[PDB]
């Protein structure tokens, strides 16, 4: 049961991964990146503000495993059956007044005294579930994210060089990177394990001069959010060959091309994972900007 | 056993009838090559209150070989905390280092 | 008795994938 | 001759001394290290970097590796099967352009 | 005397555990265990397939 | 309403005493570290589930 | 200089892929400290030599 000061910044909420083998923080391993850009352009629009009104807060008896669950569907490997509303409708309860279900620090939901779990600020977590709980209605049909605009966003934010494209547009980047096999998945997995919550209990909490020295503090740990999370749409992906060493390339780094197969190199969406993670984007990127 | 919903309407105030709902989670993803499914699947009594309170654990199974399968449970710690006794003869928990 | 020589080579089986019928991850 | 030999003289000498001209296994021939940063299996390094790779050096047959292998059956069932309609005419068949 | 208790050798209490398999699943790698230790976590384990 | 009243009876009256049955001690090196914490010595032999 | 030439032709090849089969897992206890080490979990059922 800790305060803040901003929640990640602090110890056991660090970001890292491997690179082939080591570590580094992502910032670290998206400097790695190369673009060979490629007509079109990305007109960014504008994230149709959220549909406010979230679901009911049921009790359902258990302990909703969260941080885990939300990016086991993000970045996953397959999250076989995602939005239930259980985990969410659950998830709700935290975004009242005055509750007894705390959100332990390890990443999930408790009640009156969840005992040892050193939970999440009472308030902190108010104003976080408060927004991602609507993140279980992406499921329903006057609800849906409505995506391909939204991967729009994804882009300028992740690739698009700074101010320059961070004018509204530039072209779809076909992104290329000295990889190590089975590097696309692999790095996957170093995210699926990661710590979410921290970065968005602090990112939906921190008052207002803060927050913009918490945006450039994790500019970086967020881009490699979507950047593993974006490869997991763009089309096409095959190994580029070089002299010896062996480039991974992307289809385009932005076009979401509604895809739902099964690749190799990469995570795939069944087709309801875009469906929430076209959601669950058009959140984040509401709130990154304001 | 098949409740119609003609039945479920008029059901005499006594009778408690056994209804039976679906596990889910358990299901193996379809094929990558099953025939798709033209028409959806219709589905209409639901339960007004949380059922499944009789569930002690549930899912026990891999999901890719290391995540834990949604909708899976784990057992509740208090289920195998075998504390000491009192200074009588009532059976209590460990204490959490506090007594 | 009176001393014998012996000579065994390694083993070696190689049987063809058996079928099953049991998926084993959700 | 005797390039086959592995190793040669498996028995004690006295009790503790090896029989002179005894061979013993030689370390190469189970040093079974990682995979490359691609797929060719290479030797364990020796605590400075990258190995030899089984092949790209010597020729210490080495005999345990690291084989990569299906987790389970292949090709089971669900054989892929599409459904084929014919045109309905063949005689507004386009076939022109291109 | 009085039978006012019964001595009982291995007491059944009131709830039990009662589990429902999907037959189909069935990891292949097979795990066995110290014969003993099969003994102890014997019931436990295979109950919980 | 009534299963549940016989039952509460049941319990109500459940007059039986227990005797220790063919327990077995295994030691150290026949089982297990980890169950082997779990145990602290002669286990009843009939065990349970858990 | 022929049975070295087919046979390279046969390696020239072994298309053929790999099935994990019966692996088996024991653990810690059952087998002995040297051998574990050695041993990462679930050795395959039909082992070689080596």
């Amino acid at each position: 049961q800790q305060p803040t000061g901003g929640y990640t910044t602090l110890e056991q909420f660090a970001f890292t991964i491997r690179n082939d083998g080591t570590n580094a923080t992502p910032t670290q391993f998206l400097q790695l990146l190369s673009w060979e850009a490629t007509e079109n352009e990305l007109v960014k629009k504008t994230i149709p503000t959220p549909e406010t009104h979230l679901p009911s807060a049921r009790n359902v008896p258990g302990n909703v495993y969260i941080e885990d669950a939300i990016t086991q569907a993000l970045f996953g490997i397959s999250a076989q059956n995602v939005n239930a509303h259980g985990y969410f409708s659950r998830l709700s309860a935290l975004a009242l007044p005055n509750t007894s279900a705390r959100l332990g620090l390890d990443g999930v939901i408790y009640n009156s005294e969840t005992i040892n779990i050193p939970f999440y600020d009472p308030a902190a977590v108010a104003n976080f579930a408060a927004t991602y709980a609507k993140l279980g209605n992406a499921s329903t049909p006057r609800y849906r994210a409505d995506m391909i605009d939204i991967y729009a966003h994804v882009g300028l934010e992740l690739a698009g060089t700074d101010a320059e494209r961070a004018a509204g547009v530039m072209p779809v980047k076909r992104a290329k990177f000295d990889s190590w096999e089975g590097s696309l998945i692999s790095l996957s997995r170093d995210v699926v394990n990661w710590k979410i919550l921290a970065f968005l209990i602090d990112l939906c909490s921190l008052e207002g001069e803060a927050l913009r020295a918490f945006k450039t503090r994790n500019r970086d740990v967020f881009r490699m959010m979507l950047f593993i999370m974006s490869t997991a749409v763009a089309a096409n992906v095959v190994n580029r060959k070089v002299t010896k060493r062996v480039d991974r390339v992307l289809e385009y780094i932005g076009v979401n091309s509604m895809r739902t197969a099964g690749r190799t190199a990469t995570i795939t969406y069944d087709l309801s994972r875009h469906e929430f993670a076209a959601k669950f984007l058009q959140l984040t990127f509401t709130r990154w900007n304001a | 056993q098949h409740v119609d919903a003609e039945s479920i309407m008029t059901a005499p105030k006594g009778k408690l009838f056994h209804l039976q709902f679906m596990d889910g989670l358990l299901r193996p993803e379809p094929s990558a090559f099953d025939p798709p499914a033209s028409g959806e699947d219709m589905r209409l009594i639901y339960p007004l209150q949380p059922i499944s309170v009789a569930r002690s654990m549930r899912a026990i199974v891999n999901h890719n070989e290391v995540d834990r399968p949604r909708g899976a449970v784990a057992p509740s710690s208090y289920e195998m905390d075998t504390g000491t006794l009192s200074r009588n003869g009532d059976l209590l928990y460990s204490p959490v280092a506090n007594g | 008795k009176i001393a014998t020589a012996s000579s065994a080579r390694q083993a070696d089986v190689e049987k063809p994938a058996d079928v099953t019928f049991t998926i084993e991850n959700v | 001759i005797s390039v086959a030999r592995s190793m040669r003289a498996i028995v004690n000498h006295n009790e503790v001394d090896r029989p002179r001209g005894a061979v013993a296994p030689s370390s190469y021939e189970m040093d079974t290290g990682t995979l490359s940063r691609n797929g060719d299996l290479l030797y364990s390094p020796v605590a400075n970097g990258q190995v030899g790779i089984p092949k790209l050096e010597v020729d210490h047959i080495s005999f345990s590796n690291v084989v990569s292998m299906m987790t389970a059956n292949i090709r089971t069932g669900d054989d892929m099967a599409v459904e084929r309609v014919n045109p309905d005419d063949v005689r507004a068949i386009n076939i022109r352009n291109a | 005397l009085s039978d006012d208790f019964k001595q009982i050798s291995d007491p059944k209490g009131y709830l039990t555990y009662s589990v429902k398999y999907e037959d189909q699943f069935t990891k292949k790698d097979k795990l066995r265990a110290s014969e003993a230790d099969d003994r102890i976590v014997g019931p436990t384990v295979n109950l919980f397939k | 309403v009534s299963g549940l009243l016989m039952v509460l009876f049941k319990v109500m009256t459940d007059n039986r005493l227990v005797i220790v049955g063919e327990t077995t001690t295994p030691m150290s090196n026949t089982l297990s570290t980890v169950v082997n914490n779990v145990l602290r010595t002669t286990y009843h032999n009939n065990v349970g589930v858990n």
